[PDB]
């Protein structure tokens, strides 16, 4: 049983509560409500004959919350930080959020990157070439996830709990 | 729905909680012990603010002058100088009284205040209106009719308490009166107006006056005996809108060894309200915005002040008694861990028992200024103030707060010390679930980020942090039923019979720790006292 602690970090209207679900309960909503400050789960899943504990933390994405954000990653093991590739900003918003948790989160956090609603490849507006680049360059853990169609929701965390 | 303010000196208060009823217990109190309560809530302004009223016994009358909007000044002429006593008609010698006397007083102030009222008003009166000023002009033309067929006029407060002085003046009121039948009938049988003020009357002054002051008449409700029936009444404004107010309130304290009980509109009988002690309750209200008084005895006062100043050295002493341990469990007691408003104002009778046939004035102004201590020292238990908006999002619940994370316009520091909150409540919340789930593994890990969170997120001072956390301890120990505890229990001498020192030491400490001190503004260690 060895417990880690988890933070989903993001702009707004990402995803990132929608994964939590699909990890947890696999399920899907097109109308989630937004997230107020902070929800906690915890999910246990074992990789090989090991057991492990995330402490999931899913954080609030607009910017007042911004500054209630080492709060969440002070003791982060890990922390998933969620784009949207249907909207070019919120991959250029991931961007300042890796380059803060390098500057003040543990020095030996596992870092992921994920480029969530790969499901709208017809709105797509990030490449897929350019954020596995971006992510080759900054040491990160880089997939494509899909809470709408469970696409490399569930590898994408325990890819972490490997690392872990 | 509550806020959090910072003050203009760094402190932070909660918004002042709002009373909208009051209610008077039915005892063996006398009408001057609820003096020095209302001489407290006009100097705080709590009365403006009353939507309804309760009262029984002797409660019952002193609510009925409040909801008539009688003014301060005439309510401490009124109530200080008039003794029940004077008001006693026995039917002859060996007879209880006939309590017609008593309740013709109470109509006669009723009328005079009623009236003042009236002539308040601004002429012409509308249409839906029409009726309303109808009706109590009616009313008041009797009751002045029969007063001037026998010689006594009443526009004054102080007229009617040198009525009661003379019997001869009361003799010729008791004839007046008691012509006013008490049920109007007819074909087919129907009811007809009650001739008589009624509770309703209240309601009709009330829709007639100006919004600007619609607030000086209360929604009058009183709880007498069915002797008969053998269970409580209650009459209100609302239920019984028919029913007189004079006749209501002399049966509420109609006692069976001074008065002969009531007839009901059945027949049945009616006597006071508190014969056994009773606290009515206001349909429509919540519990905290209800101000409850209750006159307790010379005994029973001292008796329940001296069980809690008891209480309250040992909280003290079982800390010091887990601190002196080092070099028996902790429902050891009555700790109140979230924060529940206190409404009940207890006055002392002391000397005015009711057995003292007679008291001095000396001993009157003694139980007015008790009663007029006790309100103030409960009103000053209303306002909650803290050295840091965390302290007050735990202590206070977070569901009786209004949710600062949602407003916009909400203070950064109030907004941010909100999810400070909802963070700890997370752990809190998932401790007490893996102890009952039997894994006790996590907890000091919880523990340890919610005591982080109060340390490096909150920021708070080194002594300030203990209390919060203390109370952080205290709740979970509350929500697991003592799991906490008893497994902290364990850790600690399962770390003594290894000779080695343990992190469950100091969270037993903090969860001894007096509950006094903890929600207290006392800037020292733990060495609270008292
Ligand atoms: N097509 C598609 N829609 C998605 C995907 N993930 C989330 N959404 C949609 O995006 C919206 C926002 O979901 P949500 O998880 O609440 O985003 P969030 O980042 O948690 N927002 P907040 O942080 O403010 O609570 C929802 O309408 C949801 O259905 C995805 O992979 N594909
Ligand atoms: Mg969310």
């Amino acid at each position: 049983i060895c417990q880690f602690k988890l933070v989903l970090l993001g702009e707004s209207a990402v995803g990132k509560s929608s994964l939590v679900l699909r990890f947890v309960k696999g399920q899907f909503h097109e109308y989630q409500e937004s997230t107020i400050g902070a929800a906690f789960l915890t999910q246990t899943v074992c990789l090989d004959d090991t057991t492990v504990k995330f402490e999931i933390w899913d954080t609030a994405g607009l910017e007042r919350y911004h500054s209630l954000a080492p709060m969440y990653y002070r003791g982060a093991q890990a922390a998933i930080v969620v784009y949207d590739i249907t909207n070019t900003d919120t991959f250029a918003r991931a961007k300042n959020w890796v380059k803060e948790l390098q500057r003040q989160a543990s020095p030996n956090i596992v870092i992921a990157l994920a480029g969530n609603k790969a499901d709208l490849a017809s709105k797509r507006a990030v490449e897929f070439q350019e954020a596995q680049a971006y992510a080759d360059d900054n040491s990160l853990l880089f997939m494509e996830t899909s809470a709408k169609t469970a696409m490399n929701v569930n590898e994408i965390f325990m890819a972490i709990a490997k690392k872990l | 729905g509550s806020e959090i303010s910072k003050t203009e000196a760094g402190q932070y208060s909660v918004s002042a909680p709002e009373h909208k009823g009051l209610v008077l217990s039915g005892g063996g109190a006398k009408g001057i012990s609820y003096l020095g309560m209302i001489q407290a809530l006009q100097e705080r302004g709590k009365i403006k603010n009353l939507t309804h009223v309760s009262g029984a016994s002797a409660g019952a009358m002193t609510a009925s002058i409040l909801a008539v909007g009688m003014d301060i000044k005439d309510i401490k002429k009124l109530i200080e100088g008039l003794d029940i006593t004077k008001l006693l008609d026995n039917s002859g010698v060996g007879f209880r009284a006939r309590g017609d006397r008593f309740r013709n007083i109470l109509d006669v102030i009723y009328m005079m205040q009623m009236k003042k009222h009236l002539e308040s008003v601004q002429q012409p009166i509308p249409p839906e209106q029409q009726m309303n000023y109808g009706i109590l002009k009616q009313k008041i033309a009797l009751y002045e009719d029969k007063l001037s067929r026998a010689g006594i006029v009443i526009n004054n407060v102080d007229d009617i308490i040198n009525l009661t002085k003379s019997v001869k003046d009361l003799e010729k009121l008791d004839k007046a009166l008691n012509s006013i039948p008490t049920e109007l009938k007819g074909a087919k049988g129907e009811q007809l107006e009650n001739p008589r003020l009624t509770l309703g009357d209240l309601g009709r002054l009330r829709e007639l006056l100006p919004e600007e002051n619609k607030h000086l008449i209360k929604n009058l409700s009183v709880v007498v005996t069915n002797q008969t029936k053998h269970e409580l009444e209650r009459y209100s404004e609302d239920t019984t809108p028919q029913q007189s107010i004079a006749q209501v309130v002399q049966w509420s304290g109609a006692h069976p060894v001074l008065f002969v009980p009531g007839r009901n509109a059945k027949g049945e009988y009616i006597a006071d309200g508190g014969i056994l002690d009773n606290m009515p309750e206001i349909e429509g209200l919540d519990r905290e915005e209800v101000l409850c008084v209750k006159a307790e005895a010379g005994t029973a006062f001292e008796d329940r002040v001296n069980k809690a100043k008891q209480s309250a050295m040992e909280a003290i002493s079982w800390f010091k008694a887990r601190m002196d341990s080092l070099v028996t469990s902790s429902v050891l007691n009555r700790e109140k861990v979230y924060y529940n408003i206190d409404n009940m104002i207890y006055i002392n009778t002391g000397e005015v028992t009711t057995t003292n046939t007679s008291p001095t004035p000396e001993q009157r102004a003694r139980a007015v200024k008790n009663g007029y201590d006790q309100t103030m020292q409960l009103l000053d238990s209303h306002k909650q103030t803290f050295d840091h908006p965390l302290m007050a999002i735990l202590y206070i619940g977070h569901d009786k707060l209004k949710d600062a994370l949602i407003d916009e316009k909400s203070e950064k520091e109030i907004f941010e010390a909100s999810a400070h909150a909802q963070a700890i409540l997370h752990l809190q919340e998932q401790i007490v679930k893996e102890m009952n789930d039997g894994d006790y593994s996590s907890v000091q890990n919880y523990l340890d980020q919610i005591e982080d969170i109060l340390t490096v997120d909150a920021k708070m001072d080194d002594i300030q942090k203990e209390k919060a956390f203390a109370l952080c301890i205290k709740q979970v120990n509350f929500l697991s039923e003592g799991k906490l505890e008893t497994y902290l229990n364990k850790v600690e001498a399962e770390a003594k019979a290894a000779a080695e020192p343990s992190w469950a030491t100091k969270i037993l400490n903090l969860l001894w720790a007096p509950i006094e001190w903890v929600v207290s503004l006392f800037k020292g260690p733990a060495q609270d006292f008292k």
